[PDB]
């Protein structure tokens, strides 16, 4: 399966097992035995106005 | 803010930790913690901050 979204810069990290904060609390939560890879890249040039 | 030579140290009691306070006011691009996991810091409490 393939997921989908856009957050900060600084919110990258959260994405991964075990981590806190506004976004793995209350937004996007990971398994602790999770099997997988995590990708993310820079999208200003399109993503800002 | 102190300079990092001459650091500045603070003492913490008689209070509760609840740092859901700071989601609206704070983003921080650095948060790693070393005898402890973070998702276990809701249930404890801390001797000598
Ligand atoms: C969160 O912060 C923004 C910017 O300071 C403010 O406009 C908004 O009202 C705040 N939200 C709450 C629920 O206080
Ligand atoms: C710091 O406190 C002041 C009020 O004294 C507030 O206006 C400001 O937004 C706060 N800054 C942060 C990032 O918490």
């Amino acid at each position: 399966y393939a997921d989908s979204f856009v957050v900060r810069g600084d919110e990258v990290r959260q994405i991964a097992p075990g981590q806190t904060g506004k976004i793995a609390d209350y937004n996007y939560k990971l398994p602790d035995d999770f099997t997988g890879c995590v990708i993310a890249w820079n999208s200003n040039n399109l993503d800002s106005k | 803010f102190a300079s990092v030579y001459a650091w500045n140290r603070k003492r913490i009691s008689n209070c509760v930790a609840d740092y859901s306070v700071l989601y609206n006011s704070t983003s921080f691009s650095t948060f790693k913690c070393y005898g402890v996991s973070p998702t276990k810091l809701n249930d404890l409490c801390f001797t000598n901050v």
